[PDB]
């Protein structure tokens, strides 16, 4: 067949190792972000969580990367470390060239140029790995991006991830805001989404995870928020449940 | 400076002093020139301070990698030629006089190194600029197999002879006492050097002082 | 396998000598009936996080 | 000499729970003035200050190197960065450049992370470092700078004191030098705030 | 079946060579590791196949620094490779910031050691995984990595072969507090789920963290430690 | 079954590889048998020799190898790629006292010969070395050693022990050898490291068949038996 | 102060072993203000051994039974679930030595509407097979068939019976 290194192309003619890649970020986790006027979300999904673990990080999806963006992940852990690692790099070698911090596009075409060319030079794998970015910056404000493995990306509003939570973007488009984009208009719908893909019904706080970025007196904080309001943030989902079968 | 160090009958007493100069200024009061290299082993250094600590701490870094490998208590032989080899390669470049010493299985061993290579096993050996002045005091009353105080009161003279000789201390004779089981290490074990009291009124007034702009920034 | 809760349930019953069947022997075959994969070591589930 | 080139005064000093540093505000060549705002000390992190003086090159880019390096260690430990672990740092930093070496010589201020205890060092201009309990100073006119703390430094003093004598110290010493001068910032910090005042010295 | 190397994917799923070394990792020796309130205890299996073995030669329960220790499950030779890879690596941090290097830095930084092997194309990766304990800034931990290069943060596991038996055990075992005393009563309770048959002072082979740093256990404890204490 | 694994060194389904294991049985074209024993304060190798040939000498034949003045040694396997693993041996047993000054412990080679053997496995294109070495020497404050290097990078020294073809005979016999409690006075040494190779190999060797070298805390120094005082071990035992 | 106060649990030892019962249950009654002053979670054990060791004596049963109703309904007002459960268990327990006739199995009816509805696992594995005995006690085969049956599994997740196995086996 043609399922050899990246190198050949196949005939009619594609790349069957590359489409092998980004079938495989399908059975991964589930990371979205969504649409907001002054500020920007993302959230995840606590998968194995099981009773005996630790979690000493308190932060496993979501890498604060410079000082005003951070990034989600999905895909092969062995690769993740490493992206990780040289895209902290990249930043910071732009700050020293120049005191500023660097404009949240040309950190994401840095990677992608590291990400494609895995698939030229012999013989390696691609990375395996697609990933969020959520930022700031002086000339187009709050932004999303969306990594692929084959160094391909785009900016986006509202996106997720494919064969674990395809059905979202459905939803996404169906209850789509633009304009009235505040964040609490921005938790509900979140929280409303995670509630249909991820199967295991009532949605316990254990299993999710949210993180914001909002711009207060030129600062850019990034909040990780704990557990505590996470709890009153899914009883609010749970009220409104009640509160919507009055019609029927 | 003035390090020096003997051999008694049963273990090895090394003496330092506490002044770092910079030009005829002096720098530091109390500098530590007593180094750690292995439970059983210390080192005094002696020449360009940069240059003594960051050697010291690379051989003290590979004795812990060798003898957790090997897995029993380091020679002193072993860094004996681990410094000397070193030393060599940077063709004198590095300015470092160290006096090693410690007690091995064989028993206590004491050496004196030169910045371009050459050691020397001596029973009692003075490095630094007041070395002149601490060797006159073991030559006169030395003898061999000592005990215990009369060891320690013999490092003591000889550090203070240097004291009281130019680039000397503001003084705190330092003593680490290596036997073949127990360890001892004083910073302040002798004294001599007072400062005078303060005899005038200098009471700084709130409000002394003209301020063109203030600035308060609270944190949490 | 609604069937195999409606047999295991009244096989409750029949190792009681028993003809009566309560809402207990349904839920004591709930768990009988559903399983798992069990997927163990947990080092496949995070080599592929 | 080649320190003799800009000029420079880098002074600190331990109080009872805080920490103060100053520094002067005068660039020039030999003695040709350019400017009266030129940085010589810069944040690292909350409550923890540092200072640097010497040749204008080195100050200008061992901060940015320093800087390189503190946010790569802040962002692999959630924590911050401890003072002792700073020194550590900079005499790495200064070492490497052993016989190509930055002509500065730095000064570290600031408060534990933890606990309120203050910190103070200098090193050389090849990293020797050195720590104290009263005051390190660093730059052209240093020998004024030791003549006006022995006498009014105290062990134990409040930061109105503590902001007094330092003026003291940096006004009536960086007026016996010739090439330092023009404006004197001070940052004195503790564990609730920081506060920065500038002084009103000679202009000439 | 695709596999037969490392550079390539399935068509379907993952990196089939990586899932086949661990399971070299199920077939080694069995080992469990107990994160109590003030401390840390490893304990594993140490069986010779002779009487004529010396047990006083090897040793598994290794430390690394004097606040740092480490067991494995694997192939013992593949394993002296990444504990001297360790050992260099943990003197670089003394070297640069001049403390001791924490716990959580360490698996950061071997685990990209063992990241490095699983790369293209002639080399093999480790049958080895680990378990990393240590007591830093008061509070203990007690880490496990893989062969492919991911790592964790424990209260209590096993790992070796009938994992699944001592999995079941812990599960109904481990509490959250206990002292490191007792924390030794039911790690050796543990190992006597999956042990062979007599269990004397040589066959298992234990090591703790206190505060006051890691240490090993000699022989005269363990057997008045084992002397009918279950 | 596997099949899969057979031709280079990568991994099998569950769990194992093969192509290292084939250099245990690459031992047993030699057609030989090596025995040490460390009883007490002495250490004893024994190692026949076979020699077909009138034509070939007598000198150049023997398996004991001298590594340091307190080191020797003994190679089964095959004969090529035993002499190569000794040049290694000799070699960093004196980088040991150039870099570090004092002599080398027996304990601290074989963790140097085996990791070099650990690097053939781990990375792959070279063959590896199918031999096998057997080391005794005399240690300060832990009296006499026995250490066995494998191909495989496995090191574990003990008290008895076999190599070559018949390992499971010898050792069943010396199983069964030390388990009484008997002192080792250097003849009751010398006698078990005779008789259990020679039953196991069925030879009860004429003396000009063996080799025998010896280490013992009275004379440090490793030492080769001389054919008259073989003879006089042989008589020994048999009264 | 507290060297009184262990001297209260070290009298009521001696209250015990030479065999007095109103001065012992005088005592049981006395420490009840006073068990409001220490660690109310270990707090049990203390009154476990003092309530063993009470009824360990002698069968004067107009206060054995009582003064267990007595902490009852103290209970009632001081609101504590673990040691109002483990009272009951005892007073089945109590009820048993007696054969007292259906009233244990009311009050064992009445633990299994609390104690399966709760967390803990223990109290149920004693709870199951004590109506194991009484079942069979009162010639019920089957019935006290499955009531082993459900002690068995519910047994099959506890980190120790360590002398309940063989009360169970």
């Amino acid at each position: 067949r043609y399922d050899s290194r990246t190198t050949i192309f196949s005939p009619e003619g594609r790349l069957y190792q590359v489409e092998y890649a980004m079938e495989a970020i399908g059975h991964a986790g589930t990371c979205l972000g969504i649409l907001a006027n002054d500020g920007v979300l993302l959230a995840a999904e606590r998968r194995n969580i099981h009773k005996l673990l630790d979690e000493v990080f308190f932060s496993e999806k979501i890498y604060k990367l410079n000082e005003d963006m951070a990034c989600s992940v999905a895909g092969i852990t062995s690769d993740a470390n490493v992206l990780t690692n040289e895209l902290r790099l990249i930043a910071q070698r732009y700050l020293l060239q120049y005191q500023e911090p660097i404009p949240c596009e040309q950190l994401v075409t840095a990677l992608c140029d590291i990400k494609q060319a895995y698939t030229q030079f012999g013989g390696k794998r691609p990375f395996g790995v697609s990933l969020l970015y959520i930022g700031w910056d002086k000339h187009y404000g709050f932004q999303l991006y969306q990594s692929d493995p084959s160094g391909n990306y785009g900016g986006w509003k509202a996106t997720c991830i494919g064969n674990n939570s395809a059905a979202a973007v459905s939803m996404l488009k169906q209850d789509y805001k633009e304009g009235e984009m505040t964040l609490k208009s921005a938790l509900a719908l979140a929280i409303k989404v995670l509630n249909k893909t991820m199967d295991v019904s009532k949605l316990s706080a254990e299993k999710v995870e949210i993180a914001t970025l909002t711009r207060e007196n030129g600062k850019t904080v990034i909040r990780v928020l704990k557990q505590k309001e996470v709890e009153q943030l899914i009883k609010k989902h749970e009220e409104e449940e009640a509160k919507a079968e009055r019609e029927k | 400076t003035t390090i020096a160090g003997v051999v008694y009958k049963d273990g090895i007493v090394l003496g330092a002093d506490t002044r770092a100069t910079e030009g005829m200024v002096v720098a530091d009061k109390n500098c530590s020139k007593i180094h750690f290299i292995s439970p059983n082993i210390y080192c005094c250094g002696a020449g360009t301070a940069a240059d003594t600590d960051m050697t010291t701490q690379l051989i003290s870094s590979n004795l812990e990698l060798h003898s957790l490998s090997t897995g029993r208590l380091p020679r002193v032989v072993t860094a004996n030629r681990m410094l000397k080899q070193m030393l060599f390669r940077y063709q004198g470049y590095i300015g470092a006089a160290l006096v090693l010493g410690g007690v091995d299985v064989t028993g206590p061993h004491l050496y004196s190194i030169y910045p371009h290579g050459s050691t020397d096993k001596l029973p009692y050996v003075t490095m630094g600029s007041g070395s002149l002045a601490a060797m006159a005091v073991f030559e006169d009353k030395f003898r061999p197999d000592m005990e215990e105080e009369e060891a320690k009161n013999l490092v003591s003279e000889a550090i203070a002879a240097g004291i009281f000789n130019d680039l000397g201390s503001g003084s705190n004779i330092d003593l680490c006492v290596i036997s073949k089981n127990k360890l001892d290490f004083l910073r302040p074990y002798t004294v001599p050097n007072k400062k005078g009291t303060r005899l005038g009124r200098y009471r700084c007034e709130k409000g002394t002082t003209a301020v063109l702009t203030e600035k308060i920034t609270p944190l949490e | 396998e609604v069937k195999g809760v409606c047999t295991e349930a009244g096989m409750y019953a029949l190792r009681e000598r028993r003809v009566h069947v309560t809402q207990e022997d349904f839920e004591m075959a709930v768990a009988k009936v559903m399983q798992k994969d069990s997927e163990k070591n947990m080092s496949i589930k995070k080599l592929w996080k | 000499s080649i320190m003799s080139y800009n000029g420079g005064a880098v002074m600190a000093m331990k109080g009872k729970n805080c920490v103060a540093i100053a520094a002067d505000r005068r660039f020039g060549i030999q003695a040709q003035m350019v400017t009266t705002d030129f940085q010589k000390i810069f944040p690292m992190g909350d409550r923890l200050y540092i200072g640097l003086a010497g040749l204008a090159t080195d100050v200008q880019t061992v901060a940015q190197r320093l800087k390189f390096r503190l946010n790569l260690y802040e962002l692999k430990e959630g924590r911050q960065i401890k003072p002792y672990t700073l020194m550590s740092m900079v005499a790495n930093l200064l070492y490497e450049k052993r016989f190509g070496p930055y002509y500065t010589e730095p000064v570290i201020a600031g408060l534990d992370p933890k606990t309120f205890k203050p910190f103070i060092c200098s090193l050389d201009l090849i990293g020797c470092p050195m720590v104290t309990d009263d005051f390190v100073v660093s730059g052209t006119c240093a020998e004024q700078m030791y003549g006006m703390c022995e006498s009014l430094w105290e062990p134990n003093m409040d930061p109105d004191h503590l902001f007094e004598t330092i003026s003291q110290a940096m006004l009536n010493a960086v007026d016996r030098d010739a090439v330092s001068g023009m404006g004197v910032i001070v940052h004195i910090i503790e564990k609730d705030k920081i506060t920065t005042r500038t002084l009103k010295a000679r202009m000439d | 079946g695709y596999s037969f190397s490392l550079t390539t994917f399935s068509p379907s799923g993952k990196l089939v060579q990586i899932e086949y070394a661990l399971a070299a990792v199920a077939g080694g020796a069995p080992s469990v590791g107990i994160k109590a309130a003030n401390g840390v205890v490893l304990a594993t299996e140490k069986k010779q196949k002779s009487i004529l073995y010396d047990e006083r030669s090897v040793h598994k329960v290794e430390p690394i620094t004097k606040h740092i220790g480490l067991v494995y499950s694997g192939m013992g030779p593949d394993y002296r490779v990444l504990v001297h890879r360790a050992r260099k690596l943990a003197q670089q941090y003394y070297l640069v910031y001049q403390e001791p290097i924490p716990t959580a830095q360490l698996v950061q930084r071997v685990a990209s050691v063992m990241q490095e092997y699983t790369q293209s194309g002639g080399v093999r990766p480790f049958g080895v995984s680990l378990l990393i304990c240590g007591w830093n800034e008061g509070r203990p931990y007690l880490f496990q990595s893989d062969p492919s290069g991911a790592y964790f943060a424990w209260k209590a596991t096993a790992m070796g072969k009938n994992y699944v038996n001592g999995k079941t055990f812990l599960e109904k075992r481990y509490n959250e507090d206990l002292e490191l005393e007792d924390a030794i009563h039911t790690a050796i309770l543990t190992l006597k789920e999956s042990f062979e048959g007599q269990m004397t002072e040589d066959n298992i082979e234990v090591g703790i963290c206190n505060e006051a740093g890691f240490r090993r256990l000699t022989p005269t404890e363990v057997k008045d430690y084992l002397a009918a204490i279950a | 079954s596997a099949g899969f694994d057979r031709h280079i060194t990568i991994f099998s389904p569950e769990g194992r590889l093969y192509q290292v294991e084939y250099a245990f049985k690459a031992i047993n074209q030699g057609g030989l048998t090596s025995v040490a024993v460390r009883g007490k304060d002495c250490a004893v190798i024994v190692t026949q020799k076979k020699v077909p040939d009138k034509l070939l000498d007598s000198s150049t034949v023997t398996h004991l190898f001298k590594i340091t003045e307190n080191i020797g040694c003994v190679m089964t396997g095959m004969t090529a790629d035993s002499r190569s693993q000794v040049q290694r041996a000799r070699y960093e047993a004196a980088n040991w006292k150039y870099k570090y000054g004092y002599e080398i412990p027996v304990d601290m080679l074989c963790k140097r010969i085996a990791d070099i053997s650990q690097v053939y496995t781990q990375n792959a294109e070279m063959r590896p070395l199918g031999c096998c070495m057997i080391l005794i020497g005399i240690d300060e404050e832990q009296g006499p050693q026995v250490y066995k290097c494998d191909p495989a990078g496995y090191y574990c020294g003990f008290k008895a022990t076999a190599a070559g073809v018949k390992q499971t005979e010898s050792t069943s016999f010396l199983e069964k050898k030390v388990k009484k409690k008997f002192d080792w006075t250097f003849e009751q040494t010398v006698e078990t490291a005779i008789t259990c190779l020679s039953t196991v190999l069925s030879i009860d060797f004429k003396p000009s068949e063996i080799e025998v070298g010896v280490v013992t805390v009275e004379n440090p120094k490793f030492r080769i038996l001389t054919e008259a005082e073989i003879d006089a071990h042989l008589v020994a035992l048999a009264e | 102060v507290q060297v009184k106060e262990q001297s209260i649990l070290e009298l009521g030892s001696l209250l015990a072993k030479t065999g007095q019962a109103a001065e012992l249950g005088g005592l049981l009654k006395y420490v009840r203000p006073f068990l409001n002053s220490i660690s109310k979670a270990k707090a049990a054990r203390l009154v476990r051994s003092l309530l063993d060791l009470f009824l360990d004596m002698e069968a004067a049963t107009g206060q054995e039974v009582e003064l267990c109703l007595e902490c009852i309904e103290w209970a009632k007002s001081e609101k504590r679930t673990f040691l109002r459960q483990a009272l009951e268990a005892r007073l089945v327990s109590l009820y048993f030595d007696t054969k007292r006739y259906q009233e244990a199995l009311h009050l064992g009816s009445q633990l299994l509407r609390e104690l399966k509805k709760m967390d803990d696992k223990a109290l149920l594995v004693e709870v199951q097979l004590l109506e194991s005995k009484t079942y069979h006690a009162l010639s019920n085969l089957p019935k006290a068939r499955a009531a082993l049956t459900s002690a068995r599994t519910t047994a099959n997740a506890i980190y120790c019976p360590p002398k309940l196995q063989a009360t169970l086996d």
